[PDB]
RNA sequence: GGAUAGUGGCCUACCAUGGUUUCAACGGGUAACGGGGAAUAAGGGUUCGAUUCCGGAGAGGGAGCCUGAGAAACGGCUACCACAUCCAAGGAAGGCAGCAGGCGCGCAAAUUACCCAAUCCUAAUUCAGGGAGGUAGUGACAAUAAAUAACGAUACAGGGCCCAUUCGGGUCUUGUAAUUGGAAUGAGUACAAUGUAAAUACCUUAACGAGGAACAAUUGGAGGGCAAGUCUGGUGCCAGCAGCC
């Protein structure tokens, strides 16, 4: 059935999105990505982790 | 009819621009001395590139040629004139082992750094593009400036500009508007 | 607010003579003349005006037979398109629109209507031969007793029952 | 207007079509810029040769301000200048006057006009015009 | 030795050699005969126009069982029949019927993309609107 | 011997049967004007080169011709061929692959604008003319640089080390804050000046110009190569994803 074209599209859920102060962009986010990635010191477990799912 | 304008890119991307033993350094290089993108920083390797490949050829050959010393002081003669190079070594050697650093701490945005008028890379950025820093006589607003190993004894502030007299300032003077009509 | 302006500027200005067009340099504030140059995009005859705010300035027989057209040739759709276009922008009391069928249906104040736009879709900008169809309908279904019999269902899964009444 | 301190540079004279030749350059702090009509006649005083003889053009602007550098000229006299400097610039200075003319086209359509017909057309004027007539 | 002769004077006999040894690539071949040209339904285009005239229901290889809803497109300048395939869920209601639809290629340079046979472009854009936009909301498809 | 301004089968009357060719002749195709060059890379090399400079061919296809030093000229004509305009029905007027602009075509490509102010050219010539050309308008073809944000003070959490007066201060720090504060210029406004044939563009600079609801930066991916979830909800060989597996 050719009809189905996108079935699963229209029965997905409708989600908005989310009110998010826009992250500052240019020598601010490789100044973001220093901060929270080498010197901080929170995600050097084992791997030095950092998008890890909820252990 | 016109004659064309010679143009050239001063960029190359790596060949391999997909692995994590490269991104890390160069985010830290990033942070470290505030760059806002990173098509600066391959024109880095680039003007690394180009002295190397005029090192490389020049050394092919044998010694007192002609032109091979002509290059050889002239080129040792660039880099020690902008200072990327010391003045204690003119052998032909050290100019193939210059790295990223070398070409990079010598650019303007560091260089308030070290005399201490920014204290930070980024602020120091806050004094270079909103033309607050005067590396001349005259103000600039180029962070990659290149200073050529004597705007030390020549730095000063811009005299359009707080620190160097002239004018108190622009919102300064906004709110000093805004207090005195408040006041009365 | 912008709804329907553009900032394009005067070609050229002309006073036609029996089709015999000659060119002018500048026009009174009067009479009637012939512009070329912006016309371009246009769906309906309007005005035209120069100051920011600018103030500035129905027929008998409605349309009424609405017919079908469909192209004989098949590589025609781009040159359909084109044609119905600019035919109602030569045409300015048509109200040519695809309706249910979706072909574009050709309207008018009478039968003479459909006979210039013989000739108009054969030899002008369509330039192409057609046919006409019989015009469209539209009908309706509705009841008007309450269900006498009642109704049901049958499906492979045979234990769902429906009793319903209209 | 403060320390304007007016300079020459490369002061070359040629008695050729007598003027001198030089480059100036003038550094203006705490002032946006220096407009022509007193840009002028502050060469007059220091040149004593007149004020609207003198001749200036260009003046391109530094980055950041405080410094202008460009081509000036004087001359010799104000009868020189009529018939030496092209009158292209005397109606910026306003000793000319720009003379009134429409654009290029209306000059072609002109000429065309007087090309397509042959002679002064006074004969022919009058022939077409009693032919219309009857 | 070796093969290949070394003489200083062989220089156009390991010439001609060459040429007849390079005339075995799939690139040099197809370069000069034109196949892009006499044979395909594109004449050396990146992109190109059509009209759809019917759909079709194209089932897949093993071991997928699905269709990936193609659609039936003829080109203008050329003039045969060629299978387009829809890239994104939803699309086939905008591609139904008379669209001037445009395509485009699959990135495999004349053969089949993936699990879908019989096809080898693919449509991007519809009577000027492309497709990628629409799906994103942020154009509309006209009607007519 | 003719013709050319010239040598020459360029042509003519006669004589001889010859000239080239596997060292690639001749013929066919070329999405073939050539070169100077461009892209790509240690080197070698491959592809492209209509396109700003040089040398060739064309003004729709040939053919013929005057003037003129210089033409087989078409923004000069003559005849045919296929288009094609005006007819007051006899006739006359034309070849945009010149500058703009239109249609058909195509994945594919801008204004029927201003000026000879610049670089020059032409003529009787300093003065006049030149869609040669320059300027402006559209323009994410390609190139360079570079905004969208920083800095202090409070609440946590830290590292060397001082008292060894208990887990008390932590004096110097580096980050997270439903924390707050000043200074700072730019985009956009432009009084004014420079600019420019007149302007429209750049810089300078009276004055207006952030507190994030703000002056809002996107294109794709997150199994492998290819760094980026064993996070949540929905569908369940269906939709589909996927350049490959």
């Amino acid at each position: 059935s050719l009809a189905r074209a996108g079935k699963v599209k229209s029965q997905t859920p409708k989600v908005e999105k989310t009110e998010k102060p826009k992250k500052p962009k240019g020598r601010a986010y490789k100044r973001l990505l220093y901060t929270r990635r080498f010197v901080n010191v929170t995600l050097v477990n084992g791997k030095r982790r950092m998008n890890p799912g909820p252990s | 009819p016109r004659a064309p304008r010679t143009y050239s890119k001063t960029y190359s991307t790596p060949k391999r621009p997909y692995e994590s033993s490269r991104l890390d350094a160069e985010l830290k290089l990033a942070g470290e001395f505030g760059l806002k993108n990173k098509k600066e920083i391959y024109r880095i390797s680039f003007q690394l590139s180009k002295i190397r490949r005029a090192a490389r050829d020049l050394l092919t050959r044998d010694e007192k040629d002609p032109k091979r010393l002509f290059e050889g002081n002239a080129l040792i003669r660039r880099l020690v004139r902008v200072g990327v190079l010391s003045e204690d070594k003119k052998k032909l050697d050290y100019v193939l082992a210059l790295k990223v650093e070398d070409f990079l701490e010598r650019r303007l945005q560091t260089q308030v750094y070290k005399l201490g008028l920014a204290k930070s890379v980024h602020h120091a950025r806050v004094l270079i593009t909103q033309r607050h820093i005067a590396v001349g006589k005259q103000i600039v607003n180029i962070p990659s400036f290149m200073v050529r190993l004597d705007s030390e004894k020549h730095i000063d502030f811009a005299p359009t500009s707080p620190f160097g007299g002239a004018r108190p300032g622009r919102v300064a003077r906004r709110n000093a508007a805004r207090k005195a009509e408040a006041s009365g | 607010k912008k709804d329907d302006l553009f900032i394009k500027a005067i070609q050229r200005v002309v006073l036609m003579m029996g089709r015999f067009v000659e060119p002018i340099d500048d026009c009174p504030a009067g009479n009637i003349i012939g512009l070329v140059g912006i016309d371009q995009f246009l769906l309906k005859t309007g005005t035209l005006t120069t100051s920011e705010t600018a103030h500035n300035m129905k027929f008998s027989v409605s349309p009424v037979v609405q017919v079908a057209v469909e192209v004989k040739n098949a590589n025609d759709l781009p040159k359909l398109v084109e044609g119905l276009k600019r035919l109602s922008k030569s045409d300015p009391c048509v109200l040519t629109y695809m309706s249910e069928s979706g072909e574009h249906i050709v309207a008018g104040t009478g039968e003479l209507h459909l006979e210039i736009c013989l000739q108009d879709l054969e030899h002008d900008h369509a330039g192409v031969p057609l046919k006409i169809s019989p015009p469209v309908v539209a009908y309706r279904e509705t009841v008007e007793s309450e269900s006498s019999q009642t109704a049901l269902s049958k499906s492979p899964n045979k234990h769902n029952r429906i009793y319903l009444k209209a | 207007s403060d320390a304007v301190t007016i300079r020459t540079r490369k002061v070359i004279s040629n008695p050729l079509l007598a003027r001198k030749q030089f480059v100036v350059d003038v550094l203006h702090p705490n002032r946006a810029n220096v407009s022509k009509d007193e840009l002028r006649e502050k060469l007059a005083e220091v040149y004593k040769a007149e004020k609207d003889a003198v001749s200036v053009f260009g003046f391109r602007t530094q980055f950041g301000g405080g410094k202008s550098v460009g081509f000036g000229l004087v001359y010799n006299s104000v009868a020189e200048a009529k018939k030496f400097e092209p009158t292209y610039r005397l109606v910026r200075y306003g000793l000319a006057e720009k003379v009134e003319k429409a654009s290029r086209q209306q000059r072609k359509q002109k000429k065309n006009r007087d090309k397509k017909i042959f002679g002064t057309g006074k004969r022919l004027a009058k022939k077409v015009a009693r032919r219309n007539a009857d | 030795g070796k093969g290949k002769p070394r003489g200083l004077n062989s220089a156009r006999k390991l010439r001609v050699h060459r040429r007849n040894n390079r005339w075995a690539e799939n690139n040099y071949k197809k370069r000069l005969l034109g196949t892009a040209f006499k044979s395909s339904p594109f004449g050396g285009s990146s992109h190109a126009k059509g009209i759809v005239l019917e759909k079709l229901g194209i089932e897949s290889k093993q071991p997928n069982s699905a269709i990936r809803k193609c659609v039936r497109v003829q080109l203008i300048k050329n003039g045969k029949k060629v299978t387009a395939f829809v890239p994104n869920d939803g699309c086939l209601n905008f591609v139904d019927e008379n669209d001037e639809v445009l395509l485009a290629g699959f990135g495999r340079k004349g053969k089949a993309k993936g699990d879908i046979p019989g096809v080898r472009f693919k449509v991007v854009k519809v009577s000027g609107v492309s497709l990628l936009a629409l799906w994103k909301e942020k154009k509309e498809k006209p009607r007519s």
